[PDB]
């Protein structure tokens, strides 16, 4: 449950985990 | 595994031995070791490994001096990690001081007897003239111990310039701008080059090349000292922090800019540097607000390099004694930290922001294990941030605001949720 | 008369076969460039002899003469900067040529780690190429669609190197970088590139984002026999900065 | 030409004649893989097209699939199958879905794995969208289970929530000090993951001086962290300060060097590539270890550490220089590693870029140390200097020379090879 963070699009950010 | 010998004609800065010259060493030299490893030539590295910079100075009243000990000392018109041969390659103070003259294994002096005889045998009494002439003038760096040197002087039938540096102690440019800053060092009695060499060092990135900027750089950055693309950007630094240790608020501002807008690499190494550099200028009361504020900011790419800074200014505070601001600032910041919007990463910024804040040792310790996990929210990362809450709850904190923090926890639970499993 | 450019590049030919003898052939430590010194002064005279003759495409064969001799004796950051006046000199009147110095412009960059100047190079370069050869005057006609497909993996690996903020990641970088996913296209993506390298280029930039360090050693040997040895040194240097990060100091 | 025509122009007969089927199931049960191979071909496409408009032909052609998908897992073919599953009879979902988790998700390509996800997500959604009845016929409990279970014992419910929690969804119808804190860095240092190294030594610099030898020493402690140990410790000793983690890093460095080199055979022979294996019982031995993955990816793991420790020992303090009883089992591990990468390249392919670099780095440091230098140089070593000289011979032509080019261009027999191998 990965998505580009919104002010760094290199980060990931996590919705499902 | 070697290199030929350098001697500088510059001799060490004084003012590197006050209190302001050794914090600026600490600080200049990470500057330094990054300048090295981004535009280094590295002729005498074969090997990967980035921070193996050294330069061929061997001490002399020897073992080769250190390169964290020849800050500015190098010579201005040789580019950076080049180790080949030159016209300056050692100092007349030089040949004057190992020879003891004052005005390796190997017969090297019995080779320096032989050639001056066959030489001025052959030049004395134009092809081969020419090139024993050179010949001389490179073979003169190892002339020891004679008035037999005053033979090259007797034996008579860039330009002057590598020639007027030894009687004053892209290849025009670096000898010239050599020539003018040790005029101004050492001959200052006897501001036109400090205008115009700030002229070239604002060109664009072709109409300045990089060995013409890096020279010209070093150049005006050894004239501050003695009180007489990524890597443009990173040299740039190290003359802003040597004015600053030789309208604060701007030169710290100029930093976090340069977090926010810097390659990853350009900006691990400014978050290396701004601790200490928040601690020699300005008051921690007046540090917490910019280095909470640009954790948290939109305009922040960098939290994980972010989360390493306000760990050095909290223990700074945590360990001088002022422990009451590693409670003030965290309970004046918690709203702003549990609203902000993506919850994996919101929740990893208190992990962050607690972690610094604590007490104990082990949880002072604990942080590259989260900075690890930016992010993620899985078990683990849930669990870790119930324990590292635990420990500020019991820890730190009074009734009135251990109400203010069940007050704010509530506005948010509606992995908040759990803390009020634990907290009570 | 227009002889003299002619006299002074072959006297700039003789110096620099002196400073090849003696920094190539012979090897010499007691080298210190004063042939170098004079094939410079003679190539800067014949270079701006042939632009006041109006002759720009021969003062850019002088300058490609020089900048060839500068990184064939280790100076690749000064070779690039006479590249691009090759190259600046020759856009005007011959497109194609002026890609081929572009290129050897980024080559001497990525030599010198130079990766933000190289990437820059690319980027003009992959924008030169759709604006001068790909047209139905759509598809890129052969000769520039070599170039195409050589930007198109070597910006790739150099944004996954470098990894820029907002605002210096580019439209064209985004719009690249955004191509390198998949959600809902399969019942042609590929473009430009071939089929099974774009697969692993899409997997690279997956792997990457997910930090699936074992996935980048498996598809750098798979790549290898796919790639040149300048984008097989970039898959390594995105590999090597992935396992131990530069800007760290220990 | 004929093979691939013959099978498009079958294709559009079978095509046009689908009121029967005896055809359809030849084609599909024979050529599976040259029907996917040219599924982008018009009449194969409507063939496709045509096979997911009967319940029969689809499940025939998951089978066949299932029966081949070996062959069918490079990249390009892969995503053709994939692209030849997407929009398969609706009945088969349950059997398609099973296929997906079975035999792919597993595959190093990231985005054939994102591409079958996807496929999988989509196919249970079909199956909640069904009614009870003949959906649960497509895959019961037991059959649920055994997928959910795989997903969990492998990896790839956490790498894959969106199916997980779908096949979910479908399913339905207090902070102690050291021996807590070495408990958290061993979970995160006593396993094979790359991901986070310099996090990992700063760790487990934290752990006190007197535990790190048993910690490192441990024979689940990622050897990957050594190097990270070295550099990192290098900078508390270029400060002037102990490290207890760079004594630490050495011993275990150095242990595990010198415990490896008792695994090689005995006598050493020159590994020579042209025809190895005339004394068998030599090389059965180093087939035995080289082949070995645990082995094998151990030698440039050391070789990491050991290259970290090399570039930095000639400025340590002299009570951290190599111990000279080490002197013999550095050179010995130095080419049994070079013999290693030699080894890879003949019964596999390049060897991996770091790994290279890893053995490399070692030769490289190995030959400027002047006590490893005597070592290799000393008539006893002969045939070791001959195998230094033959694997990097092997390795530069083996990246550098193309077949059918030469390397230049306009006392036994292994002597002599050794001379002009480095003449040339």
């Amino acid at each position: 449950x990965t998505r580009h963070w919104q002010n760094n699009w290199w980060i990931l950010y996590h919705e499902f985990c | 595994v070697s290199c030929l010998e350098q001697q500088p004609r510059n001799k060490p800065l004084k003012a590197l031995d006050t209190r302001f010259g050794r914090k600026l060493s600490i600080i200049r030299g990470i500057v330094e070791q990054e300048i090295q490893a981004m535009v280094s030539k590295r002729e005498n590295i074969a090997t990967h490994h980035l921070y193996q910079a050294w330069d061929p100075v061997p001490s002399l009243s020897g073992a080769l001096i250190s390169h964290e000990k020849l800050l500015l000392q190098i010579n201005p018109e040789r580019e950076l990690g080049s180790m080949s041969y030159k016209l300056g390659q050692v100092s007349i103070h030089s040949v004057w001081l190992g020879n003891s003259i004052t005005p390796a294994g190997v017969d090297i002096h019995s080779c320096s007897q032989f050639l001056l005889e066959l030489y001025s045998r052959w030049i004395l009494p134009a092809i081969l003239i020419s090139e024993v002439v050179r010949s001389l003038l490179v073979v003169s760096d190892l002339f020891t111990e004679r008035n037999q040197f005053e033979l090259m002087y007797v034996t008579l039938t860039v330009g002057a310039l590598h020639g007027i540096l030894y009687v004053l102690e892209q290849q025009h440019v670096l000898v010239m701008c050599a020539t003018a800053f040790y005029l101004i060092e050492n001959y200052p009695l006897d501001a036109s080059i400090i205008q115009m060499c700030g002229v070239m060092l604002s060109g664009s990135e072709e109409s300045t090349p990089s060995i013409i900027y890096h020279c010209a750089l070093r150049g005006l950055e050894r004239l501050l000292l003695s009180e007489q693309s990524p890597h443009r950007a990173m040299a740039a630094l190290g003359l802003m922090l040597t004015c600053m240790y030789t309208v604060a608020m701007e030169r710290v501002s100029v930093l976090f800019d340069r977090i926010r807008k810097g390659f990853p690499c350009e900006a691990r190494v400014v978050a290396r540097i701004l601790p200490q550099f928040l601690d020699d200028f300005f008051p921690p009361q007046d540090i917490m607000n910019k280095v909470i504020g640009e954790f948290l900011s939109n305009q922040q790419p960098y939290p994980q390099f972010m989360a390493t800074v306000v760990y050095k200014v909290f223990q700074t505070l945590h360990s001088t004694g002022q422990s009451s601001m590693v409670r003030d600032w965290v309970m004046l910041s918690l709203s702003n930290f549990t609203q902000r919007a993506p919850v994996a990463m919101a929740t990893w910024s208190l992990s962050c922001f607690f972690v610094s804040a604590s007490t104990s040792p082990w949880v002072a310790a604990i942080l590259p294990h989260v900075i690890s996990r930016m992010g993620k929210l899985e078990q683990v990362d849930v669990n870790l941030f119930c324990l590292v809450a635990t420990d500020f709850y019991r820890h730190q904190i009074e009734e009135l605001d251990r109400r203010a923090f069940q007050s704010v926890l509530e506005v948010v639970a509606a992995p908040y949720h759990r803390l009020l499993t634990c907290l009570r | 008369g227009p002889g003299e450019a002619l006299a002074l590049t072959e006297a700039a030919r003789l110096f620099l076969r002196q400073e090849r003898d003696a920094r190539q052939r012979l090897v010499c430590p007691a080298a210190y460039g004063e042939p170098l010194q004079a094939a410079a002064s003679a190539l800067g005279a014949a270079v701006r002899l042939h632009l006041e003759l109006g002759q720009p495409a021969a003062a850019a064969a002088l300058c490609l003469e020089l900048a060839a001799a500068l990184r064939d004796l280790g100076q690749p950051a000064a070779a690039a900067g006479h590249f691009q006046r090759a190259a600046q000199l020759q856009l005007p009147q011959l497109p194609l040529a002026a890609l081929q110095a572009l290129g050897e412009a980024a080559s001497c960059q990525l030599l010198a780690r130079d990766y933000t100047g190289a990437l820059a190079v690319f980027t003009r370069m992959q924008r030169l190429a759709r604006e001068h050869g790909s047209h139905p005057v759509p598809a890129a006609l052969g000769a520039f669609s070599d170039v195409l497909v050589r930007c198109e993996v070597s910006r790739v690996l150099l944004l996954l190197l470098l990894q820029p903020p907002p605002a210096k990641l580019l439209p064209e970088h985004a719009q690249t970088l955004e191509k390198y996913s998949w959600e809902a296209f399969d019942s042609e993506s590929s473009g430009q590139l071939p089929e099974e390298l774009f697969l692993l280029l899409q997997s690279l930039v997956m792997a990457t984002h997910e930090k699936d360090t074992e996935a980048i050693k498996s598809l750098q040997v798979e790549m290898w026999p796919l790639l040149t040895a300048e984008q097989n040194h970039l898959l390594h240097l995105v590999l090597q900065e992935t396992i131990s990060p530069s800007g760290q100091g220990v | 030409i004929v093979r691939r025509g013959a099978l498009i122009l079958f294709c559009d007969y079978v095509c046009q004649n689908l009121h029967d089927s005896e055809h359809l199931t030849w084609l599909i049960v024979n050529h599976i893989q040259d029907l996917i191979s040219l599924s982008h071909e018009p009449p194969v496409q409507d063939f496709i097209s045509a096979v997911h408009r009967n319940s029969a032909a689809s499940g025939l052609f998951i089978q066949a699939i299932q029966s081949r998908c070996e062959n069918l897992s490079t990249p390009t073919m892969l995503k053709k199958t994939l692209q030849c599953l997407e929009g398969i009879h609706l009945s088969q979902s349950g059997a398609v879905l099973t296929l997906y988790v079975d035999r792919l998700l597993c595959t190093p390509f990231r985005v054939l794995a994102r591409m079958v996800d996807i496929l999988a997500c989509r196919r249970v959604e079909m199956l909640l969208a069904a009614n009870l009845q003949s959906s649960m016929a497509q895959l019961p409990m037991e059959e649920l289970n055994r997928i959910q279970e795989y997903l969990q014992s492998s990896g790839l419910a956490q790498r894959h929530q969106r199916l997980y929690s779908l096949l979910d969804r479908f399913r339905l119808s207090v902070s102690p000090d050291k021996d807590w804190y070495v408990h958290l860095v061993k979970s995160q240092c006593w396993t094979r993951s790359d991901s986070a190294l310099l996090e990992g030594a700063e760790l487990v610099n934290r752990i006190p001086a007197e535990d790190m030898n048993a910690f490192m020493m441990n024979s689940e402690f990622n050897l990957s962290l050594l190097a990270p140990c070295l550099s990192l410790g290098m900078s508390e000793i270029s400060g002037g300060q102990k490290s207890a983690l760079f004594e630490a890093a050495r011993e275990v460095t150095l242990a595990r060097v010198s415990g490896t080199v008792q695994q090689l055979p005995a006598v050493h022979h020159v590994f020579q590539p042209e025809l190895p294996a005339e004394p068998a019982a030599y090389w059965s031995k180093l087939n035995d270890l080289f082949g070995d993955a645990a082995l094998y990816q151990s030698l440039p793991t050391l070789a990491r550490a050991l290259a970290q420790y090399l570039v930095v020992v000639s400025k340590l303090p002299s009570h951290l220089h190599l111990p000279p009883e080490k002197e013999k089992d550095i050179v010995k591990f130095v080419v049994a590693t070079l013999e290693a990468l030699s080894w890879h390249l003949i019964h596999e392919q390049i060897p991996l870029s770091l790994d290279l670099q890893a053995g490399l780095d070692c030769c490289c440091l190995a030959l400027q140390l002047p006590g490893l230098w005597s070592v290799v140089s000393s008539t006893e070593f002969v045939t070791h200097a001959c195998s230094l000289i033959h694997c990097v011979h092997f390795i530069l032509e083996a990246v550098a020379v193309q077949p059918g080019e030469q390397l230049l261009s306009p006392n036994p027999k292994y002597i002599t090879a050794a001379c002009e191998m480095v003449a040339e």
